[PDB]
């Protein structure tokens, strides 16, 4: 089965340098692109870096540009992140996500387990006004998050994604391009929208669906996530 | 052009890179078709130059790779699948034989491909095989060489 | 007679017998090259859709020949007026630049076609016999860039020069110095001459040695490459021969009364027009050879 | 004492069925369609040119969404183009280089491709990884295959050169039903839009019609002298065309069980490689091996237009499921989308 | 029995296949033109559509 085990981190002094070795064991690696998604403690997700297939395209977030480097080693199936001048706000959990781009593909399909890193001490903006929605199982609940600019493109598809982060688990993809459904999820989930107003509708709440929902745009880098909205029984 | 479309274009470019590498690697190969009675030493001369579906033989002689497709494995009608093998540098013949020769000498799709004829027991080239296979391989390599000369001269417009 | 150009002692000559031979030959050259190159470009760009690597080089040669033929009418107008450029200063430098650039381009692409044939016939298994269209286009652009790089100095060196009562717009003057221009002319004949001769000799020798003269169309191919070499030599030999002769008459004696130059000077420019016959004859032999 | 009587019975049956056919042949399609307005001159230009192949292209097939087309070639490479953008989506390398045909599942999940290896291997596009893996190899055909078509994600109908068509089951890999009625090799297939009947052009100048559930020859059509090299259903599902080496298309009818109208031109003396209708069943595109395909009219034999942008002959062609364009894979390793 | 079985199968096929149910050439032709005229607008090849709706463009 697909897995992405990373390593490193645990205690760093300010201004230091560390390495994370993200490895995809036993599957295609040269075909897939890879990103780095960092999650501040009890905060939302924040995109960090992305190296393309064949290392022909590399992109960093504006807040870590010049301090972070991302490299891949295809023959041994490893991904690296070199941090320089680790500030106080860089303490977070770092994930490893695969993303393969072609017509009909589902980027951000699989997410790594994540290794915590501790430090001793413009673009499209997307908002989720609602924070906590305590809803008992059995009744449909709508979660909505709005974008500053219309995510629709001249091609005709809108690049808005939805993720579910179960407590103590890595986020997983369940809706890509605002309408489709990731393979391996129940059909009860379904989203919709037009341009700027995006919504997510679940047919019925189960016991295992409880978690936090994130929405991210993918027209152009940097890809800003959204403040996660939590739902509880 | 969104990020997804640009990454798809990059993937396509990598695909063309791999395709071009494979094409350059396989262009130096030369394909040959083995055709004959089937019991007149065809396998004998095949193993001489060696040192379901269609039998395929591969070997290099002098900075050039030879692919030899034996057709004796399939006993279906010869004309019906002849449209696949229309583009081949030459056909090696090892000696119903007269009818087969007459049919292949005036094929509509074989009006440009030469025929190499071997006597064990378009231009047609003939050779009498000997104990030393080096002479026979030299003859077949030379004939394929003139075929390549003709193809290049036709491409450049001189021919 | 005597004149000074850029602190250089030169001997220009505005004589007769120039408005007698040169304009009749130039006019017929123009009116035949127009039709030949128009038919070649029609059969290349529009009526045929198949771009092979040798055909790109042939098309480049055709483009150079067509541009040279278009430039030719202004040359006919100039020689009609008995060496009096009545156009301007920018058009004169532009015309000299175009003349030099497409002459060198025609020679370079002729050499490239000869080298391609040499590789096709003698070295059939080499890589350069199956190159991609991208590489061929890159090579074409590189050769064009080399030509422009060798002729920006003609583009920049001077403007039309007043003399007597008229103006002269020329670059092939005679002066007591050996600049890069005359050496470049001698090179642009001799080096491609050697390359073409070597390629043609090797093609002939290999075709005859490999027992190929029996074939019918191959005999036509041999005779056509032979006449290509012969016509190149015939079209480009008198100009360089007269240039070497005037160089010898320059080093020995020289800067004298310069009347001795005139007897051969009129021999030069006439033969210069002969080179344009090359541009006329390539469509006959190069593109018009498909059976 | 038995062969003669049965042969005479067969001859009598042929005579009486031919007389029954001739009974309702009072009218011809030409005089019926003489009144309707002709379409006129049709200009189809090469909108796009998909390059990347390096050998002759034997077959291709559009997806159901009519944006992706998978094309085979001699180099043993299977390429899934994106017709709108002309950028590759996949490049599958094949075990053998003699693939005569490709296919495409209606759902777009699976891809099939077969050839001289007597195998129509089904590929798994949307897998967990990013590489297309072979999912099955259907063996059991005595000879070479020429067209395997997908009923759905789990049923495929093959057509081999051993005078036999079979309906396989993907998980089991064995033929549930076999169609043995032909005498010569089979070169074509066309699944009806309702996916219940199909017609295969054999080598005996006869095209038969079958039932995917029963497994018997429902009807049989003749009218050609050479082998039929193409087959294409009418969009309504009641007619089909037959391309043969005699340089003449032949529109048939299932209900009438007879030739309906012929398509001949003396200036063409070269055979037919592939035939494909249009969305509305009005234009019968036929690809001849005389280095250019031309557009016909399904009703009045009007040679409306010619597609002559190909260096070599057009081997296979097809039309989208929404009728927007057509493509023509030729022998110079070029796919051209004409609209 | 090879010829006997072959002739038996041939008899079966040429017996049941026969000509069961048939229509007039005029009827089939009328059906064909009815289908063509009912779908003449929705065939982009028959009526060259404007480039704005066309998904193939330079
Ligand atoms: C356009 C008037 C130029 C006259 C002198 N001249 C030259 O300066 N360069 C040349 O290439 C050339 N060819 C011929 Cl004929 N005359 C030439």
């Amino acid at each position: 089965d697909v897995q992405l085990v990373e390593s490193g981190g645990g205690l760093v002094q300010p201004g230091g340098s560390r390495k994370l070795s993200c490895s995809a064991s036993g599957f295609a690696f040269s075909s897939f692109g890879m990103h780095w998604v960092r999650q501040a403690p009890e905060k939302g997700l924040e995109w960090v870096a992305y190296i393309s297939s064949g290392s022909g395209t590399i992109y960093y977030a504006d807040t870590v540009k010049g301090r972070f480097t991302i490299s891949r080693d295809d023959p041994k199936n490893t991904l690296f992140l070199q941090m320089t001048s680790l500030r106080s706000e860089d303490t977070a959990m770092y994930y490893c996500v695969r993303s393969i781009y072609y017509y009909g593909s589902s980027p951000f399909d699989f997410w790594g387990q994540g290794t915590t890193l501790t430090v001793s001490s413009s673009d499209i903006v997307m908002t989720q006004a609602t924070s906590s929605v305590p809803v008992t199982p059995g009744e449909s609940v709508s979660i909505s998050c709005r974008s500053s600019k219309s995510l629709l493109h001249s091609n005709g598809n809108t690049y808005l994604y939805w993720f579910l982060q179960r407590p103590g688990q890595s986020p997983q993809l369940l809706i890509y391009r605002m309408s489709n459904l990731a393979s391996g999820v129940p059909d009860r989930f379904s989203g919709s929208g037009s341009g700027t107003a995006f919504t997510l509708t679940i047919s019925r709440l189960e016991a295992e669906d409880v978690g936090v929902y994130y929405c991210m745009q993918h027209l152009e880098y940097p890809l800003t996530f959204g403040a996660g909205t939590k739902l509880e029984l | 052009l969104s990020a997804e479309d640009k990454a798809a274009v990059e993937r396509s470019k990598m695909i063309d890179r791999n395709l071009r590498e494979d094409g350059e690697k396989a262009a130096r190969e030369v394909k040959l078709l083995l055709l004959g009675a089937g019991e007149s030493g065809k396998s004998t001369i095949v193993k001489q130059m060696k040192i379901t579906g269609i039998v395929e033989t591969h070997f290099t002689f002098k900075d050039l790779h030879f692919k030899m497709f034996d057709v004796g494995g399939q006993r279906s009608e010869r004309k019906k699948w002849i449209h696949c093998f229309e583009g081949v540098t030459a056909i090696i013949f090892c000696v119903e034989s007269m009818k087969l020769f007459d049919s292949i000498c005036n094929n509509k799709w074989f009006t440009d491909t030469s025929i190499i004829l071997f006597l064990n027991k378009k231009e047609i080239y003939t050779h009498f095989t000997c104990a030393t296979d080096t002479k026979n391989v030299q003859f077949v390599f030379d004939a394929v060489t003139d075929v390549i000369i003709k193809n290049n001269l036709k491409d450049c417009g001189l021919f | 007679h005597f004149l000074e150009i850029d602190k250089k002692n030169c001997c220009v000559f505005r004589d007769d017998f120039i408005v007698k031979v040169l304009p009749p030959v130039l006019g017929l050259e123009f009116i035949f090259g127009l039709l030949g190159n128009g038919l070649a470009l029609w059969i290349f760009c529009f009526h045929l859709k198949s771009w092979k690597s040798s055909r790109i080089f042939l098309f480049n040669l055709a483009v150079a020949d067509f541009l040279l033929i278009i430039c030719l009418p202004f040359l006919m107008d100039n020689y009609v007026r008995r060496w009096d450029w009545k156009f301007g200063d920018i058009p004169c430098r532009l015309m000299l630049f175009m003349l030099a650039m497409n002459r060198q381009g025609s020679i370079i692409f002729l050499t490239v076609v000869a080298v391609d044939r040499y590789f096709r016939v003698v070295h059939p298994h080499h890589a350069l016999n199956k190159i991609s269209n991208r590489t061929a286009a890159i090579i074409s652009c590189l050769l064009w860039g080399i030509t422009i790089g060798l002729t920006v100095h003609l583009l920049k060196k001077k403007m039309p020069i007043q003399n007597g009562g008229a103006n002269l717009c020329s670059s092939f003057s005679i002066c007591h110095t050996f600049q890069w221009h005359e050496a470049m002319f001698l090179l642009e004949f001799f080096l491609p001459l050697g390359i073409i001769l070597f390629c043609s000799a090797r093609i002939i020798w290999s075709l005859r040695q490999r027992q190929m003269d029996r074939h019918a169309k191959i005999k036509r191919a041999i005779t056509f490459i032979m006449v290509v070499a012969i016509v190149f030599v015939i079209c480009f030999l008198p100009s360089v021969v007269v240039r070497i002769r005037i160089f010898w008459l320059l080093h020995t004696s020289g800067t004298q009364n310069c009347e001795v130059y005139r007897s051969v000077d009129l021999a030069f420019f006439i033969t210069l027009s002969f080179t344009y016959m090359n541009s006329m004859l390539d469509p006959v032999v190069y593109y018009f050879s498909s059976p | 004492s038995e062969l003669d009587q049965l042969r005479q019975e067969a001859e009598q049956l042929k005579n009486q069925i031919r007389d029954a056919r001739k009974a309702c042949a009072d009218a011809t399609l030409s005089q019926i369609t003489n009144n309707i307005d002709p379409v006129g001159r049709i200009q189809m230009r090469t909108r796009r040119t998909l390059r990347g192949h390096l050998a002759k292209i034997y077959a291709m097939h559009w997806g159901t969404d009519s944006r992706l087309l998978v094309s085979a070639s001699q180099d043993g490479k299977l390429i899934i183009w994106d017709s709108y953008t002309t950028n590759k989506v996949h490049a599958i390398p094949l075990r053998s280089s003699w693939v005569m045909t490709c296919a495409y599942a209606p759902s777009g999940n699976y891809v099939a491709c077969g050839g001289l290896d007597n195998i129509c291997s089904i590929y798994n596009l949307k897998t967990r990884e990013g590489n297309v893996r072979v999912s099955r190899e259907l063996a059991g055909h005595t000879g070479y295959l020429s067209c395997c078509r997908f009923l759905d994600d789990n049923q495929i109908v093959t057509s081999s050169g051993d005078t036999t068509c079979a309906l396989w089951d993907i998980e089991t890999g064995q033929q549930t039903t076999t169609f043995t009625g032909h005498t010569g090799d089979v070169m074509s297939l066309s699944l009806a839009p309702d996916t219940r009947l199909f017609v295969s052009g054999a080598c005996d100048a006869s095209a038969k019609l079958w039932d995917v559930r029963e497994g018997m020859c429902r009807q049989t059509f003749t009218g050609h002298e050479s082998d039929i090299n193409a087959i294409c259903f009418f969009p309504n599902g009641n007619a089909f065309a037959t391309g043969s080496d005699d340089a003449t298309c032949r529109l048939f009818d299932l209900r009438a069980d007879q030739e309906l109208m012929t398509y001949s031109h003396d200036n063409i003396i070269c055979g037919i490689t592939s035939v494909s209708f249009s969305k509305s069943g009005r234009l019968l595109l036929a690809g001849y091996d005389d280095f250019n395909c031309n557009v016909w009219d399904a009703l009045k034999a009007d040679r409306a237009g010619v597609l002559a942008g190909h260096d070599n002959r057009v081997s296979c062609l097809g039309v989208t499921d929404d009728g927007m364009a057509v493509a023509t894979g030729s022998w110079d390793s070029f796919l051209k989308i004409w609209n | 029995t090879a010829s006997i079985a072959q002739a038996r199968k041939l008899v079966e096929q040429l017996k049941m296949e026969a000509n069961i149910d048939r229509i007039k050439v005029s009827k089939a032709a009328a059906d064909l033109m009815a289908y063509c005229e009912a779908h003449a607008k929705e065939d982009p090849l028959l009526t060259p559509v404007p480039a704005s709706e066309n998904p193939f463009r330079e």
